RNA sequence: CGGCCCCCUGGACGAAGACUGACGCUCAGGUGCGAAAGCGUGGGGAGCAAACAGGAUUAGAUACCCUGGUAGUCCACGCCGUAAACGAUGUCGACUUGGAGGUUGUGCCCUUGAGGCGUGGCUUCCGGAGCUAACGCGUUAAGUCGACCGCCUGGGGAGUAC
RNA sequence: AGGAUAAGUGCAUUAUGUUUAUGUGGUGAUUUGCCCUUCUGUAGCCA
């Protein structure tokens, strides 16, 4: 049933920025925190926490730029059955280097500026509009 | 045809309309017409579509005033 | 087990039939287990609309639970038989055996607009009034 | 101050109905009905009166002139009250469909309107048929019902003071486009949305709407008094 | 929907001897009890298609558990299909 | 004082008369013109529930003729 | 899917105690199964009716309209499941301001609108974000997306041919 | 033996509209608009 949930994380976070909503909240995940942790420190997410001994949940807080949303989506590339690889020369560039790829790498999950400058390839996860 | 509901003291007259509650309607009023089965369910069952009409004439009494066209 | 509240009408003249069948019907209830949680008899009353001819029957409430399997058997009887007319048996479902909308009227009928003739002496004795034959 | 809250409460405690419909948006300052009637959230509409009363003090030096809309046939005499003098302009027999981005029309109809009853008064028009007075008589009744007290101004308004949304929902609109800051007082069926400050309140009962209207006029107006001698001195200034 | 008498011989017979309901071996033993009622009624009947629905879904169930059994425990799996009788 | 529960007048503004009890005549009888036939549930303000449950129960009371079934019976 | 009732039995909604623990999604093939009539024989036939006769109609009247009137309609098993197989949504699943109706588990109310609140329910109106060419949808999507299958590539001729 | 009583809001040919055969084709009110409209018009434009 749940079949792709990074699709339902990204959904979350547009649902979230249009219907002008403060928060979302969600049941954690090792990859959706990876991620996460690019969006928060590109300011593409601005903040989150982790919390739940039981199972975890992130709390998460929306793109910005006055207090209402400067971003309309953000979708999967690489997604289930039809990965997309990119190597370190053909990182991609979205929206002039004005948006970021997620890009996991060997060495981790972290930006297209941060894959580059490493001169790593991968899988090129979401990008932002 | 007389209406079964009762007059108020017998005469020769039936009083046709303060008899009249629920009468006809289903058994014999579709008379002479070619007869189906579970059909009344969309025929017939029309008290959604009816409800609406008694709130909208109820309600412009009111609304004609607040507007000002009274 | 399941709840089954049967009400049934016997037409008068046949009505000295019941007492002997209602003996047997109750010990196949009880001999499975189930109980009789009333067994009401409300007097002779006037039918709207003949049933079987005749505008009058004499009416019981017996209001049984017993078990799936034996109330098939009984009603198969009771529907063929001739002393009862007719005989309705209401669902299951959320089925009251106590607090009677007809408390006040069964009460009524016993006491003081009843027959008190013999028809309905032997409606009584398959009644609330039961005489029974030994088994 | 805390007085401003002990208003809107005065006010409040009708609770406005419209029976169980009500309008999503304003959800956040709505309780749950009490049997088939709405019932208001009284409590998180307090600050906001109080608010937007502390904002109006500080336009009044900033403004020549107030609209105020959103009148209807029981408040009309209400907002009278609240204009007091040519500062503030006020519509109380309906606002017109297109009364600011047409202004340049309701204005040329004006000085159709101080033309002819100065003709009037003088008789000047009542010669030949009766038909051809007549038709003029009874159309100057009908500028000067709808015209009276919004009659002098000369331009587009400095802000907007809506006390009901229900019918002129357009004037807001226009507004808007226009640029002028929106200071709004929407009822239960109206959004809170897209203005500049809200109150929050209901469009029923006759003794809410009106203790509303007396507290807005006063924090514009009084700063405005104020405004005017300060003006004089400021601009000598510039002459000396 | 089982009778009492049975629900609690199948609860002392299969599952764990916590005597549950939840796990894998006793959930295959109350949908054959089902099944095997049914195909009694299902000599006759041949018609009656919305009840069909349902012994259908009770069938895909014990084909998915046991498949489920044998991807978990070899023992419990090699038990349960000779403790329960299955098939033909 | 809590706990009055159905004093009068107090749960739904038209009473609901039975459920789906069909022996006594004149719970029956609420809802049922001189011409021996039902009034509509719209009309009524009757509670679903026991209208719903009433079509059995009315159906049963014709059958055992604590009702007319029919227009013939006057 | 519509008289009312019992036997056999499915599927759904609530609630406590409690359990197993992705056992999941979709589905080429597939077996199983009908609104309606068609359809093989048995049972059954009250009424209505394709056909068939005749009237009535009229640019003439097979259509229009009427009267007579059969198979058919009705039950049981059996044969390919046909169409307008639908919210004028493929499936299911995850996420998205809500209010109220229709109506239902259940705690509580002066148990004071088919009522309210508390906490679940389907089902539906209303309208805010998004989406559409337009109607329309709107938290059960035709939004935000997710996976997998079915299927289209101008009309006519042909949904037939093969 | 009615525990069924002129009521239960009791209201609208009880929505459903109720007869009349046909008659060919096309046809009307003006750019060459130039592919172009502006980093001093201005805190040059911009994140």
């Amino acid at each position: 049933s749940m079949q792709d949930p990074i699709a339902d994380m990204l959904t979350r976070i547009r649902n979230g920025q249009a219907a002008n909503k403060a928060a979302v909240t969600m049941p954690s995940s090792k990859l959706k925190v990876a991620i996460a942790n690019v969006l928060k420190e590109e300011g593409f997410i601005e903040d989150f926490k982790v919390e739940g001994d039981t199972k975890p949940e992130l709390e998460l807080t929306l793109k910005y730029f006055q207090g209402k949303a400067v971003v309309e989506s953000i979708q999967r590339v690489s997604r289930p059955g039809l990965r997309i690889y990119k190597r370190k020369d053909e990182l991609p560039k979205v929206m002039a280097g004005l948006g970021i790829a997620v890009v996991s790498t060997s060495k981790g999950v972290m930006t297209d500026r941060a894959a580059r400058q490493a001169g790593l390839g991968g899988e090129i996860i979401c990008y932002v509009a | 045809p007389v209406i079964k509901v009762r007059e108020n003291e017998p005469f020769d007259v039936a009083l046709r309309r303060f008899k009249r509650s629920c009468e006809k309607a289903g058994v014999l009023a579709e008379v002479r017409r070619r007869e189906f089965y579970e059909k009344p369910t969309t025929e017939r069952k029309r008290a959604k579509a009816s409800a609406v009409k008694r709130h909208a004439k109820k309600l412009a009494r009111e609304n004609a005033r607040r507007t000002r066209l009274y | 087990m399941r709840h089954y509240e049967i009400v049934f009408m016997v037409h008068p003249d046949q009505s000295e039939q019941v007492p002997g069948m209602i003996e047997r019907y109750t010990a196949a209830i009880t001999g499975a287990e189930g109980k009789i949680h009333r067994l009401e008899d409300w007097g002779r009353r006037q039918l709207a609309y003949p049933i079987n001819k005749l505008h009058k029957a004499h009416y019981v409430l017996m209001n049984v639970e017993a078990p799936q399997e034996v109330i098939d058997e009984l009603e198969t009887t009771f529907r063929f038989n001739d002393a009862v007319i007719r005989s309705m048996v209401m669902r299951t479902k959320h089925a009251v055996t106590e607090a009677s909308p007809m408390v006040k009227a069964k009460d009524e009928r016993r006491e003081r607009r009843d027959d008190f003739a013999n028809e309905t002496a032997d409606d009584a004795e398959a009644g609330d009034s039961e005489e029974e034959e030994e088994e | 101050a805390t007085v401003s809250m002990r208003d809107m409460l005065k006010a409040g405690v009708h609770f406005g109905h419209q029976t169980r419909y009500w309008n999503p948006k304003m959800k956040p300052f709505i309780f749950g009905a009490r049997n088939k009637v709405h019932i208001i959230n009284l409590e998180k509409t307090v600050p906001m009166f109080n608010e937007a009363l502390a904002e109006l003090n500080k336009i009044a030096s900033r403004k020549g002139k107030i609209l105020f809309v959103g009148t209807k046939r029981a408040a009309s005499e209400a907002v009278k009250d609240a204009a007091l003098s040519c500062d503030q302009f006020f519509v109380n027999h309906r606002w017109l469909g297109g009364m600011l981005t047409n202004w340049k029309t309701v204005r040329q109809s004006i000085k159709r309107l101080k033309d002819l009853e100065t003709q009037s008064q003088d008789g000047t028009f009542d010669k030949l048929t009766k038909k051809e007075a007549l038709m003029r008589t009874r159309e100057l009744e009908k500028l000067e019902n709808s015209l009276g007290g919004i009659k002098d101004m000369g331009g587009l308004p400095d802000a907007l003071f809506v006390i009901d949304a229900d019918h002129e929902h357009i004037a807001i609109k226009e507004a808007n486009n226009l640029g002028i800051p929106v200071f709004a007082i929407v009822d239960t069926n109206s959004d809170p949305d897209g203005v500049d400050f809200v109150i929050p309140g209901n469009d029923d009962a006759i003794r809410a709407v009106t203790l509303y209207l007396g507290a807005v006029a006063a924090t514009v107006r009084e700063g405005r008094s104020q405004d005017l001698a300060s003006q004089a001195e400021e601009s000598f200034v510039e002459a000396e | 929907s089982l009778s009492t008498e049975a629900t609690a011989k199948i609860v002392s017979e299969f599952g764990r001897d916590a005597n549950d309901t939840g796990s894998t071996e006793v959930q295959v033993a109350l949908l054959t009890a089902q099944i095997n009622h049914l195909q009694g009624h299902f000599a006759e009947h041949k018609k009656d298609h919305h009840s069909r629905r349902g012994l259908l879904r009770m069938v895909s169930q014990r084909r998915k558990l046991l498949d489920y059994l044998k991807r978990k425990d070899v023992a419990r799996y090699t038990r349960l299909i000779e403790r329960l009788g299955l098939r033909r | 004082a809590r706990y009055f529960r159905r004093r009068k007048f107090c749960r739904f503004t038209a009473e609901g008369v039975q459920e789906i009890d069909y022996k006594d005549i004149a719970t029956l009888k609420n809802y049922i013109t001189e011409s021996g036939k039902i009034v509509p549930s719209r009309i009524t303000g009757t509670r679903a529930k026991y209208q719903r449950q009433l079509a059995r129960a009315i159906k049963r009371a014709r059958y055992l003729s604590l009702l007319p079934y029919t227009d013939r019976h006057q």
